[PDB]
């Protein structure tokens, strides 16, 4: 003695008889490489694309790295760019950026990861300043080094990482995010000896950290 | 145009990220119209482009299907009217006539619902003979649905249906990077050589 | 029987070879010049007109076995440039044992984007500091044997992304060396 | 046209090659046309001839029956009309008229369903007074269905229905090898004696 | 209080009240001879037809028994098939060819089984040879020999069997089919003393073994 409610009869895709009973699957094997959630697969270094210049569309294999020359004097700015992985630009390239474009909100630390390509006969230093969100971009080198910095030089080392504290988003066709600005500045000249190319490559690597996390679903 | 206040200080939950959920979401596969009663269709994932980016991602799954027949005549108004979906297995004869042996064989399950009940739900299990299914085969199927009006006459009702696929179960191994340029066939990965699209956008300077 | 010299190791997917003609195959030097583009290889094709490992498989029906890739770069201290050497299972276009060279190395020559590669197990060669990169690679398949004429597990990616730089005046032609040893090798023919 | 690759080299599971799968699934028996209003039909396993070989395999077989009535116009559509399914037992009189005393009686079993519900569903036990069926008589039946509209008026739509048969708890004895030549006639195993196909079929040589 | 479903009112054929509840059925008894599953029915040998030519539908008959002449020199092949239950040939005639085609994937191991019918004053040596699957129909008996074989001789014994160590299928109009090649090979010519006849006869059996499964099922 039922009586239905409100709401039968009714087919919710977010919402069943076996088609054949008698049926036995193929029992699993064993296969290497399981994926039991998406996050480990953000937390893998990919490679940034930020030399994403007009006139680089023609020969695209220029984009994964930025220059540093000779020609350069002391001071003056390399590159700049902000840590958006969801917004277009150069986090567009990584799988954090590709993957993010998939759910609408996420909060959490990134790191970015940067290498020199350039020969072993050269040395010099670099200054890697990361601008906390709300601030503007660093007016020159005695301004963004009173900011959070870590000199990194390639004498000794050839790479350098560095974390970003905390970002986040609401996507609303605006987005509520609050991110920092990551420049790199010529603390001192490329210097190089006889025989050696005058002119070298960084390569800037980006992942997520342990504590990211994403929110509601959504389709690119 | 991006903002800066109303900032997040507390992290969400990390079960929703899960392998499960991010299938769990049934969506339509395909769309079968009928003015010959066969329609007979091919069930598959590298249809609708936005599945077969998703599912491209991995190389080796392993999953059920869910599905679902919505049913109506064009204009949306539904008559009275019997149906029957047939489903071959990977290795039964394919009908060929509306009234040949396949639609009264035995070893083919099918469903018989008039339009005015709920649609009709079948749940299909993983038949392939290995142990997962492959996206990528570098050498050198899941069945096929039959939809007919019951009758020797012939209805004189237009027949539209849409069929949608749920995802249950689902096992995934070897992530690969995800595809980023456009389609041109359904089988091959194939691609326009004449130019190559760049993964992210551009702008003036790099300083900029 | 054959012996290599050698001064960091990649498992990929953190796992050994393990069971369900053992030596070190050295192949051909691929000449890396300021205009190259890429090279890759197809496994177990590279090995299938080879010695006894390329007699044996020839014959028996089903195969399944491991690999042991290492890959050596010889530069002096004042050539510069970088490689990303990473394995791909089924890697589908869009050769033999002498390999082939990538016509589109920004797609990968199948559509996918060379930036995220990284994703496979993969391993940075790069001639500041070091000349060196071996990666392990278990059997990965949906079956436990398979036969090696026709299927080809994974490929093997060489990808000068940072080009290779040099003052004239010094050799132009730097070598690219790889070797090759399998591990759990298994016939039932 | 076969091929060599793509080996399988597990073994399946053994429970599904059992007797009760074997004829677990359910197909149809007999169709039913009505255009005089008994159609009185006689359950059989000797009718459509691709289960009078798949169960003549054996020689003595007991099991119960699962019957499923789906009517409809011959033109699919549906229209609201009262029917009566009628059962006459193995021993009990046939109706001969549409209003004989037989569609009053009470020791016949029967149900009552218009079009529009869905189809009737009715299991009829084990009724042979021996231990089992047998198909091989050396020496010298199940029931009665009978379908009527009910209603001393004439019916203005024409009846068409299909009956599906399911088998449960079946059991087998004494295995026969199968039969491998042309059906004659429903009772008895005849054949065509001017001709005599092979079982197997031909080829050139010997060595070839 | 509860609401329908999508999935009702529907007649699914692979998925009731009892018509007469009073009803008592006659119980049963004890019948020698029952079976409990389909494998016990083809673990039987059967006689396989492997002299299948054209000439011989007229009088099929002689279609189970393959010629042994004395007019045959040493080293000729005698006959020759595969091993391929599933599709059309000599395995057709037997329960095992018969109940293959009723299920779509199946795999295991065989068994064949030789039988001389001779007479008792008569001696040779026979060759039997099974090429593995993928390879070809050997060339002459020296190629034949050095793979599997077994040198079967009827002066002393009358029978020998041969076991086929793996077959598998795959029907999909085409199957993937793993199976070898069976060469019967004329090891010594027949020979005899006077009074016996000159021809004699072999008769092929064939069954599964005990690891034989099959899978999905059809209809033929």
């Amino acid at each position: 003695p039922t009586e239905l409610k409100p709401g039968t009869n009714q087919f919710l895709t977010t919402d069943s008889a076996p088609i054949l009973p008698g049926f036995h699957p193929t029992p699993p094997i064993h296969i290497p490489g399981e994926v039991h959630n998406l996050l480990e697969i953000c937390r893998v270094e990919t490679i940034l694309e930020v030399n994403n210049l007009k006139t680089n569309e023609t020969t695209p294999m220029q984009r994964l790295c930025f220059p540093v020359s000779v020609q350069s004097k002391t001071g003056e700015l390399c590159a700049a760019f902000r840590a958006d992985p969801g917004r277009d630009g150069p986090w567009q390239s990584t799988i954090l950026g590709q993957l993010c474009r998939y759910y609408t909100q996420w909060s959490g630390s990134l790191e970015v990861t940067f290498m020199f390509a350039g020969s072993f006969m050269a040395t010099g230093k670099m200054l890697i300043a990361y601008t906390p969100p709300g601030g503007n971009v660093p007016a020159d080198r005695i301004t963004a080094m009173l900011g959070t910095h870590v000199i990194w030089d390639f004498g000794l080392q050839s790479s350098v990482t560095l974390v970003v504290p905390w970002i986040s988003n609401t996507h609303y066709y605006f987005d509520y995010y609050t991110t920092g600005i990551i420049t790199i500045w010529y603390q001192t000249n490329y210097v190089v000896p006889i025989g050696a190319p005058t002119t070298a490559y960084i390569v800037a690597l980006a992942a997520a950290q342990d504590n990211f996390t994403m929110k509601l679903c959504k389709d690119t | 145009n991006l903002i800066e206040t109303r900032c997040v200080l507390n992290h969400h939950s990390t079960q929703e990220t899960a392998i499960g959920n991010f299938f769990s979401r049934a969506g339509l596969v395909s769309i079968i119209t009928m003015p010959d009663g066969y329609v007979n269709w091919d069930i598959d994932l590298m249809g609708y482009a936005q599945l077969r980016r998703k599912c491209e991602l991995f190389t080796y799954m392993r999953f059920d299907a869910e599905f679902t027949f919505v049913v109506a005549k064009p204009n949306g108004v539904l008559v009275p009217q019997l149906l029957q979906y047939m489903y071959v297995p990977p290795g039964a004869p394919k009908p060929t006539s509306r009234d040949s042996f396949a639609w009264q064989t035995a070893t083919n399950p099918s469903v018989f619902v008039k339009m005015t009940d709920p649609p009709a739900q079948v749940s299909v299990p993983f038949m392939s003979p290995a142990s997962a299914y492959q996206w990528f085969y570098d050498g050198y199927m899941m069945g096929t649905f039959s939809i007919r009006t019951v009758g020797t006459e012939k209805s004189p009702h237009s027949i539209t249906l849409r069929v949608y696929m749920r995802i249950k179960h689902v096992r995934a191994w070897i992530p690969r990077p995800l595809r980023n340029q456009p389609y041109l066939f359904k089988t091959n990965p194939n691609y326009k050589g004449n130019d190559i699209k760049c993964t992210s956008t551009s702008r003036d300077k790099i300083t900029t | 029987n054959s012996t290599i010299t050698t001064q960091n190791i990649v498992i990929a997917y953190g796992e050994w070879p393990e069971y369900c003609v053992n030596r070190f195959f050295t192949l051909d030097t691929k000449s890396w010049a300021k205009d190259s583009k890429g090279w890759y290889w197809k496994f177990p094709d590279v090995l299938t007109e080879v010695g006894v490992f390329g007699q044996n498989a020839q014959f028996h029906y089903l195969y399944r076995s491991g690999f042991c890739v290492h890959v050596q770069c010889n530069a002096s201290k004042f050539h510069q440039g970088a490689l990303l050497v990473a394995v791909l299972p089924e890697y589908v276009l869009g050769p033999g044992q002498v390999g082939a060279v990538l016509t589109h190395p920004y797609v990968l020559d199948a559509g996918i984007p060379l930036s995220q590669l990284t994703v496979c197990p993969h391993q940075w060669i790069n001639l500041r500091t070091n000349n060196c990169a071996t990666i392990i690679v278990p059997y990965m398949n949906t079956v436990p044997f398979d036969s090696a004429l026709n299927h080809c597990n994974f490929g093997l990616l060489v990808i000068p992304v940072v080009p290779l730089d040099f003052n004239a005046g010094a050799t132009s032609e730097i070598p690219i060396t790889v070797t090759i040893a399998p591990m759990c090798a298994e016939f039932a023919g």
